[PDB]
C-alpha cells in the first residue's frame, strides 16, 4: 500500500525574549551627563 | 545560522542569563575580556567558564580556544553576537571571547555555578 | 512680543522632548513593543518604566520620527 517509488521530506516543524542591552560606564556617565544637562538648561533658561 | 562550525550555541534566554552574569562579574572584576586574556585565564586555570562569539569573523581565531577549553576541562558557550557580548562586558568595541574567573569570596558564585551548570548541559 | 516664550521654551531641547513624552502612552507591553518594532534595544541594563519611556522620547527626538510616523 505505501509507495516505494518516492521518498518523503515533510514537515520541517519548528519564543520572544526581551533583549537586555547593557552598556559602558562611559555611556552611563555620558548619558546621565546629557540628561542632567537637558534638565539643568531647561530649568536655567526657563527661570531666565 | 552563525556559521556551521561553532558549537555549542545557546538560545536567547540562556544567552540573556549568561550575558547577565557577564555584566555582573564585570562589575565584580571577576571577568577577563578578549581572546588573549581568555587564553591566559585558561592557562592559569582560574577560569570558571569561557564565553565566545558566534558572529565574529573569521571564526578560527575563536576556534583555537575550544581545544584549550577541552584540555583544561572548562565549560564554554557561544553567545550569538559579539556586539552584545562586549556590550555586556562594558566595552563599546565588540568583544569576541570573555572569561568568567574564579573567586572564593565572590557573592555571585552561586549564579556562576548555576549558569556554568546549564553550560555543561549544553556542551555534549 | 518677538520670540515668544512659548516658541523659545518649545525650541528648548529638553522641553521639546517633554512634549513628546506626553504623546507616548505608558504601558509595559506597548512601550516595550514600540522599542521592539523600532529595533532599538528593548531593555537597558537597569531602568524604571518611566526611564524606558524617557528612552522612547529621546530616540524619537534624535531620529526625527514620531509615533504616527512609525505606526
Amino acid at each position: 500500500h505505501p509507495s516505494i517509488r518516492y521518498v518523503a521530506h515533510p514537515l520541517p516543524e519548528k519564543a520572544k525574549v526581551s533583549i537586555k542591552a547593557y552598556l559602558t560606564q562611559h555611556e552611563r556617565k555620558r548619558l546621565r551627563r546629557n540628561r542632567r544637562k537637558m534638565a539643568r538648561e531647561a530649568r536655567e533658561i526657563k527661570i531666565k | 545560522a552563525p556559521n556551521p562550525k561553532a558549537f555549542p550555541l545557546a538560545d536567547a534566554a540562556l544567552t540573556q542569563q549568561i550575558l547577565d552574569v557577564v555584566q555582573q562579574a564585570a562589575n565584580l572584576r571577576q571577568l577577563k575580556k578578549g581572546a588573549n586574556e581568555a587564553t591566559k585565564t585558561l592557562n592559569r586555570g582560574i577560569s570558571e567558564f569561557i564565553i565566545m562569539a558566534a558572529d565574529c569573523e573569521p571564526i578560527e581565531i575563536l576556534l583555537h580556544l575550544p581545544l584549550l577549553c577541552e584540555d583544561k576541562n572548562v565549560p564554554y558557550v557561544f553567545v550569538p553576537s559579539r556586539v552584545a557580548l562586549g556590550r555586556a562586558c562594558g566595552v563599546s568595541r565588540p568583544v569576541i571571547a570573555a572569561s568568567i574567573t574564579t573567586n572564593d569570596a565572590s557573592a555571585i558564585k552561586t549564579q556562576i555555578y548555576a549558569v556554568k551548570d546549564k553550560i555543561e548541559t549544553l556542551l555534549i | 512680543q518677538n520670540e515668544s516664550t512659548a516658541d523659545i521654551l518649545k525650541q528648548l531641547p529638553h522641553e521639546r522632548l517633554q512634549a513628546v513624552l506626553e504623546k507616548i502612552p505608558e504601558e509595559d507591553l506597548e512601550v516595550r513593543r514600540l522599542l521592539s518594532i523600532l529595533k532599538k534595544p528593548e531593555v537597558v541594563e537597569n531602568e524604571d518604566v518611566q526611564q524606558r519611556r524617557i528612552r522612547l522620547a529621546e530616540i524619537l527626538m534624535v531620529d526625527e520620527i514620531d509615533l504616527e510616523n512609525i505606526n
